[PDB]
RNA sequence: AUGUAUAAAAAUAGAGGUAGGCUACUCUCCUGUAUCGUAGAAGAUGGGCGAUGGUUGAU
RNA sequence: CUGCCGAAGUUUCCGGAUAGCAGAAACUCAGAUCAGUUUUAUGUGUAAAAUGAGAGUUUCUAGUGGGCCAUUUUUGGUAAGCAGAACUGGCGAUGCGGGAUGAACCGAACGUGAGGUUAAGGUGCCGGAAUGUACGCUCAUCAGAAAGGUGUUAGUUCAUAUGAACUAGCCCUGGGCGCUUAAGCGUACUACCCAUACCUCACCGUCUGGGUUAGCUUUGAGAAGCUCAGACGAGUAGGCAGGCGUGGAGGUUUGUGACGAAGCCUUGGGCGUGAGCCUGGGUCGAACAGCCUCUAGU
RNA sequence: CUCUGAACCUGUGGUAGGUCAGCAUCAGUUUUCGGGGGCGGAAAAAGAAUAAGGGAAGGUGGCUGUUUAUAGCCCUUGUUGUAAUACGUCCACUGGGGACUGAGGACUGCGGCUUGCCAAGGAUGCUGACAUAAUGGU
């Protein structure tokens, strides 16, 4: 059970490159005569349930860990017993003060922190 | 499966009619 | 400089393709001296390589090699199908591929 | 149960699982070199070598 | 066997068959130089090919042979454009290539492809009355080069005879003749 | 099961031997023997769903 | 890969016809199944016997009794053209009766664009007498003065260095 | 790049060579899988012997 | 945003009520009935064997309620074509390989992938694949892919080795480059090329059939869980289901925030089939969010 | 007295975390060369071998005509034999080459060898290099 994906590239919206009012978020083309919706050659792909990844590998980072979002230092403690499968993602608005409290606690706990070097700076 | 006899019934050659 | 060349020269023809659809995963290679499917059996399994140079000096050298392996013959004229670790660029059509003699079965 | 499909022909161990006879076959048998009685009707040959 | 530079003699060769083998070789990243293109041969008698040109404007067979290949290669594709420059078609045998070996293509040889008694046309003869006006000078160079080449061949033949006599006189030759050498 | 395999192989080999012997005799004395009509065929579909 | 198959067949016996006549003919078919189907079509044309009305009793292939000795074969054939009614008779010199038959089929398929269904083999015979031979070409192949150079010599190893000698 | 190696013409339905005085000869072809080159710590240190030649570089 | 099902495209009476197709529910049965089925046989119909599939009802409710093409069938035609009714399929709701290209032709009907092999069509080059083998025919001085011919090719038949009359093929006259005992045609047999097709496996989902508690140190009871097996996957109108996102509302995270909220840009890194999400850096400066429900100027 | 693998000296004791290539023994799916054999076909047909006869030839010798000669052939038997080859078919006969896959995660089951062991209810070993760049992404 290794982290293997059925596709890397994202699904862009059709004609989203030409226009700027058209967003790159995938929108299903409902055009009645839309040949790109009709799956012609030289067109783009389209999301299907056939593109799902392994259910024992869904949500898994390329190193095998599933990201887990820890707000405060209480959250980093409950990953005590899943440190081999989950990685303590630090929320984006957590201040540099509690950010060190989260990383030092998680280092001793044995869990892996994904963004442990943000807004902080080491000193020897 | 049955033995088809040949006595008094020898095969006769036939050729297509021109 | 007589010597060296423990390999056999070969030319990279194109990709495996229909009339209009190309699959670049596997490429056609025409090895010198190979002119029949029965003869190409000897070269099945060998290690083919593409050798090219570039301006950047990496590890102190200037050579980048894309390894590969012969898999099956391709037609009656001694062509073979070779899969590489990185699919060859479409610009290298009609270039030189060096078919070294290992893994040897003889 | 039956995670994989193993060919009874290709795999000799699965053959023993399915064929409790394959242990003793001896398929090849000498049924010749015993004064072979050449069998051909003379009139059959006559109608064979005609026209 | 393939070389970086290959010289192909066009005398006694079919145009289309010669065009095919060079078209594949050119796509193979190989430089091919064609000499004596005026002596190419096309199946069909002289008048038919004359009518073909009348319906059809480059008078040089070197250009005509290049033109035939040009439509026989992916000219639109930039790969085909690049491969075009690797082909050099010249009339006669120029000095840069006269002192080099000239190989032939079996698949294009007239003697191996044309039934006896079949009429054929020569491009140089065909081109003589369509705009080409250099047959004499081109021919004049041909005898001049072949006369010099024939003298070279005689010297090479004499050298070959001398070394052949020396080779036979060498006792080493028959010492290990069991190898077929 | 092993013994039932013995009987089946013996039945098959005897049937082939009988049929071969049946034709040899007919060829020997000149009469023509027609083999028994088969009861089993294997059908293979060759055309798609269009 | 044609091979001469003998086919013997008869109609299904019944209370009206307890003993059917035996019909045997030699036809050239690439396999047994083609031979049987052709035999039924021939019988329908001549005797009008359906496949269900009858049944085949024996199929057998005939090898050349003397395959190593050259012979001359004459075949009578009826061929279907734009009019749908034509007859021809040709002679060939070959060492195998099948070899003669496949040779004629190629000639028919070339000169007249003849299909296997259209062609029906009428008569097969062996030509032995010198005076029996009629065609000019085989007559030229009969006199003991047969001597001529090999025609169509023309003899991937591309880019041969030397000019081919193409002589003796 | 990896031996980055190779020069007759011409018939091919006869050519070439070989030899004799264009006339009488003969021999080879039927390809290149040929031929040349390819031997050494990339080819060392020296000892020779042997050529006393060969291979080349330098001008 | 994704998932499943998915027509009708029209009878019939008469703008409609029917029907039909598709569903949704309720029923009774597989030891019962069936079939754009095939036989047997009695007189093409009818009745009674095989091959398969579980089959039949009742209720209520969306959409359709056109055609085009092709096949055929005919009738007449009518200059001639053709027209007129039908007949049955295909497209229409359907992509892909081939046909130079081209909606009607030849193949094959679609989850994401790896390998394998093929269909139609092709192997001179463009072009993936034999400038394959065997045999003939084609000479065009417009090839090729009604007739005439001091036009040939093979000839046949009849006259006495020669002619005449004929038999037939082909030529002449009336996709590109090129190809010419073909790279043309025709037959045959080998070998090879490749499709969203066929096989084997992986994976996603759907449906169907299971298994699972005195919860047994296999610990796998979010029983709404875990687990096992098989087949399957086009889609308009339309029906059903699960989700993503915005503003605000009650509960909650003893949540985040001047050690930097929200926002914004950025070829930083990730997550999800996708809607979307999390995060790094730069700006920024005072607010904001995850979860369960409520709600709508979403 | 145990314990804290507790801190240090003492060990220079023993095992060494990801990425990528290499070979091996296996398994599933395959493609491709082989070898050895069984049965069947006119029990191939032939052929050679094989004692004759006859025959004619496109005629050897004799002389176009001619009949084995101073070449012989063909046909017919005879002919060894159960010849061999080929073709067709089978082997629960065997020996190699190459590619793509590793899904599952104690134990069961079904088999074979002889409790143990195994190619039998899906891949494990030996190694290396890179890592302190390779493999990767944009």
């Amino acid at each position: 059970v290794n982290i293997i994906k059925k596709r890397t590239k994202p699904f862009k919206r059709h004609q989203s490159d030409r226009f700027k009012r058209v967003g790159e978020s995938w929108r299903k083309p409902r055009g009645i005569d839309s040949c790109v919706r009709r799956r012609f050659r030289g067109t783009i792909s389209m999301p299907k349930i056939g593109y799902g990844n392994n259910k024992k590998t869904r949500y898994c980072m390329p190193n095998g860990l599933k990201a887990f979002l820890v707000r405060n230092v209480s959250d980093v403690e409950l990953l005590l017993m899943h440190n081999k499968t989950y990685a303590a993602e630090i929320a984006g608005n957590v201040s540099a003060r509690k950010r060190v409290e989260i990383v030092e606690k998680a280092r001793a706990l044995g869990v892996k922190v994904t963004n442990a070097g943000a807004k902080v700076r080491s000193q020897e | 499966a049955h033995f088809v006899s040949t006595e008094n019934n020898e095969p006769v050659t036939l050729h297509p009619v021109a | 400089a007589q010597g060296h060349r423990l390999y056999v020269k070969a030319k990279h023809l194109s990709f495996q393709r229909s009339k209009h659809v190309i699959h670049p995963g596997t490429s056609i290679v025409k090895i010198e001296g190979c002119d029949s499917k029965e003869e190409a059996q000897f070269y099945l399994g060998k290690r083919v390589c593409y050798v090219y140079k570039s301006s950047k000096a990496v590890r102190g050298s200037k050579i980048r090699v894309i390894w590969g392996t012969i898999a099956r013959p391709h037609g009656n004229s001694g062509a073979v199908r070779a899969r590489f670790v990185h699919n060859l660029p479409a610009k290298t059509f009609g270039s030189s591929l060096r078919v070294m003699l290992y893994p040897s079965n003889i | 149960a039956h995670v994989q499909k193993k060919n009874p022909l290709k795999n000799k161990a699965v053959l023993s699982r399915l064929n409790p006879y394959a242990k003793a076959y001896k398929a090849n048998v000498k049924i010749n070199s015993e004064k072979t009685p050449k069998a051909a009707g003379e009139k059959f040959l006559s109608v064979l070598h005609e026209n | 066997e393939f070389q970086k530079v290959v010289v192909i003699d066009a005398k006694g060769h079919l145009l289309g068959r010669l065009a095919s083998v060079v078209a594949k070789q050119l796509l193979g990243g190989q430089k091919v130089v064609v000499v004596r293109c005026e002596e190419l041969n096309i199946s069909g008698h002289f008048f038919r090919n004359k009518l073909k040109y009348l319906a059809y404007h480059f008078r040089a067979p070197s250009r005509i042979f290049q033109k035939a290949v040009r439509g026989m290669l992916p000219h639109k594709t930039a790969r085909g454009q690049a491969a075009l420059e690797h082909l050099q078609a010249v009339e006669g045998i120029p000095p840069p290539f006269d002192k080099q070996k000239r190989v032939v293509v079996p698949a294009a040889l007239r003697v191996l492809r044309l039934k006896p008694g079949r009429k054929y046309c020569t491009v140089g003869r065909l081109s003589s009355e369509v705009g080409w006006k250099y047959n004499d000078i081109v021919a004049k160079l041909e005898e001049r080069r072949k006369v010099k080449s024939a003298a070279f061949y005689q010297a090479k033949l004499a050298k070959q005879k001398k070394i052949a006599s020396a080779k036979e006189a060498s006792p080493v030759n028959q010492k290990l003749s069991q190898f077929g050498y | 099961i092993a013994k039932r395999a013995e009987a089946y192989e013996a039945e098959y080999r005897a049937a082939e031997r009988e049929q071969i012997e049946l034709a040899r005799k007919a060829r020997a004395e000149g009469n023509y023997f027609v083999p028994h009509e088969p009861k089993l065929i294997f059908v293979v579909r060759i055309r798609g769903i269009n | 890969a044609l091979k001469e198959y003998q086919v013997v067949g008869r109609k299904v016996p019944t209370e009206h016809e307890p003993v059917p006549k035996l019909f045997r003919m030699r036809l050239f078919a690439p396999n047994e199944s083609v031979a049987k189907s052709r035999y039924w079509y021939f019988l329908k044309m001549i005797n009008k016997v359906k496949k269900a009305t009858g049944e085949i009793v024996a199929i057998n292939e005939i090898s050349e009794p003397k395959p190593l000795k050259a012979k001359v074969f004459g075949i009578w054939i009826r061929y279907d053209s734009r009019s749908g009614t034509h007859n021809m008779y040709k002679e060939f010199r070959d060492t195998t009766r099948v070899g003669a038959v496949e040779a004629m089929y190629a000639d028919m398929a070339a000169r007249h664009r003849a299909r296997f269904r259209s062609i029906r083999i009428l008569k097969v015979v062996e030509v032995e007498k010198k005076e029996d031979v009629r065609r000019n070409y085989v007559k030229q192949l009969l006199n003991p003065h047969l001597k001529f150079p090999l025609p169509h010599r023309r003899t991937k190893k591309v880019f041969a260095p030397h000019r081919p000698s193409t002589f003796y």
